[PDB]
């Protein structure tokens, strides 16, 4: 038939295109993350540094 | 022993036995007696033909539901379908197995009462337990939260539960529902030119909702487009031969649903009476119940209800939220199927009403503690 | 909770679909085949009693005809 | 027919599950990274506050 195929074909595209996006935002969301805790440890430790600087 | 999950409902009695997928026997709840004189003699002619029976002969029957709106509105009727339901379509003796009947939400006391006080004395079961209709369609899908639409055939309710705790003030039971449905379709057929009038066929005009209508995702776009083309015009063959063409008919009969104001009822449609259900719960269990919006019972197998029910609460609900909605394959059967969950369970064993603490109570022990 | 939607959803979504699909297969097998087979066979039959019927058709009308 | 509805309604499952997963995940990732700017933007003004303290 005609149908079948077509309609299979785009909906286990739609799966792939979502499953990658998904993959793409969730290695950013991580990469972001590690960053983050960068500049939080490196913000700690600039605190201390204006806190000896004020004493 | 194992228990009876049966389960009222208005339309179709779906019974089984506790602990399986699916009921054993499901058949329209439908009582007529003859109508016309009778000449034969010796035929075995009955007095009252029920359930799948009379809708083989309902050519010369006068069926009669006897559910109106959840209420039982004809209790010998009732008696005589819960009489063919045990011994016919399950041919087991209920003096030994447990029953576990389904009630809709805000019914008067008086039924509940009646149904108890049967299913003691006539039936004399050794125990039985009414649940709230929508509580199993929660348990079926495997969820503890959730705002679940139950539109049946006889009346549609809108039970919102969180953590388990059921929220007493938030139910909003509407009485549109699958029935009201067929009349209004049967009332709009009549613009081309098809009269159905007699209680049989209502049953064909049951048969046409239920083959053809579908739920438009945009009303007006569809009125327009059935006004030009000719695309959506299909066909169906009555029992007879003569086949008819059904047009904008047949996205207008479930379109009731969403305007009741078609068949002249005040209240809001089913888009907008679940997030009133949803507005009068708390404000920290608002996001847990849009995203965990259930659908449930026969009426809303429609095709496309759950796009169109999903468009509109994203229309009226805040841009933030996510909203789902849960429509799983087994819809007709899932109030049955949440049923026979809860039957089997270990810690519901002890919520049985026993029979002992009836005969010291009276009928009025549902009402107790043995909810 | 939410944990038996996986033993009963995953089982049958490749069991059932694998099911359907064999019984698909073998009721196609048995069904098409052997009706088209067996109509061309009575449709043989059929001619053969046609011819049959000419012949006694014609040789009775041949000797009544008086 | 009877299995091809069966198979379509899986990939149909599959496609919602796929689409859910990417757009909760493009939401992390939303969250996230504003999350880290917010906090690139507070460490910029402790950087200036100890510019002060040393001025
Ligand atoms: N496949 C379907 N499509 C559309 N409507 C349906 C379908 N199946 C059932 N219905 C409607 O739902 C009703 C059955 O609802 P049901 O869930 O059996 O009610 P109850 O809650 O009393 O059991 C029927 O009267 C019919 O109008
Ligand atoms: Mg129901």
């Amino acid at each position: 038939m005609d149908a079948i195929k077509k309609k299979m074909q785009m909906l286990k595209l739609d799966k792939e295109n979502a499953l990658d996006r998904a993959e793409q935002a969730e290695a950013d969301k991580k990469a972001a993350e590690d960053r983050s805790k960068q500049l939080e440890d490196e913000l700690v430790s600039l605190q201390k540094k204006l806190k000896g600087t004020e004493d | 022993t194992t228990a009876l999950v049966c389960d009222n409902g208005s339309g179709l009695v779906k019974a089984g036995f506790a602990g399986d997928d699916a009921p054993r026997a499901v058949f329209p709840s439908i009582v007529g007696r003859p109508r016309h004189q009778g000449v034969m003699v010796g035929m075995g002619q009955k007095d009252s033909y029920v359930g799948d029976e009379a809708q083989s002969k309902r050519g010369i029957l006068t069926l009669k539901y006897p559910i109106e709106h959840g209420i039982i509105t004809n209790w010998d009727d009732m008696e005589k379908i819960w009489h063919h339901t045990f011994y016919n379509e399950l041919r087991v003796a209920p003096e030994e197995h447990p029953t576990l009947l389904t009630e809709a939400p805000l019914n008067p006391k008086a039924n509940r009462e009646k149904m108890t006080q049967i299913m003691f004395e006539t039936f004399n079961v050794p125990a039985m337990y009414v649940a709230i209709q929508a509580v199993l369609s929660l348990y079926a899908s495997g969820r503890t939260t959730g705002i679940v639409l139950d539109s049946g055939d006889g009346v549609t309710h809108n039970v919102p539960i969180y953590e388990g705790y059921a929220l007493p003030h938030a139910i909003m039971r509407l009485d549109l529902a699958g029935r009201d449905l067929t009349d209004y379709l049967m009332k709009i057929l009549t613009e081309r030119g098809y009269s159905f009038v007699t209680t049989a066929e209502r049953e064909i005009v049951r048969d046409i909702k239920e083959k053809l209508c579908y739920v438009a995702l945009d009303f007006e776009n569809e009125m327009a487009t059935a006004a030009s083309s000719s695309s959506l015009e299909k066909s169906y063959e009555l029992p007879d031969g003569q086949v008819i063409t059904i047009g904008n008919e047949r996205f207008r009969c479930p379109e009731t649903l969403f305007q009741p104001s078609f068949i002249g009822m005040e209240s809001a449609g089913i888009h907008e009476t679940t997030y009133n259900s949803i507005m009068k719960c708390d404000i920290d269990i608002r996001k847990d119940l849009y995203a965990n919006n259930v659908l449930s019972g026969g009426t809303t197998m429609y095709p496309g209800i759950a796009d169109r029910m999903q468009k509109e609460i994203t229309a009226l609900a805040p841009s933030t939220m996510k909203i789902k909605i849960i429509a799983p394959p087994e819809r007709k059967y899932s109030v049955w199927i949440g049923g026979s969950i809860l039957a089997s369970l270990s810690t519901f064993q002890q919520m049985w009403i026993s029979k002992q603490e009836y005969d010291e109570a009276g009928p009025s022990i549902v009402h107790r503690k043995c909810f | 909770d939410f944990d038996d939607i996986h033993r009963k959803r995953m089982e049958k979504d490749l069991n059932e679909l694998q099911a359907l699909i064999e019984a698909h297969f073998e009721n196609r097998k048995k069904e098409e085949e052997e009706l088209v087979s067996l109509k061309d066979r009575i449709e043989r039959r059929r001619a053969e009693r046609a011819e049959q019927q000419r012949i006694r058709n014609e040789r009775e009308k041949e000797r009544q005809n008086r």
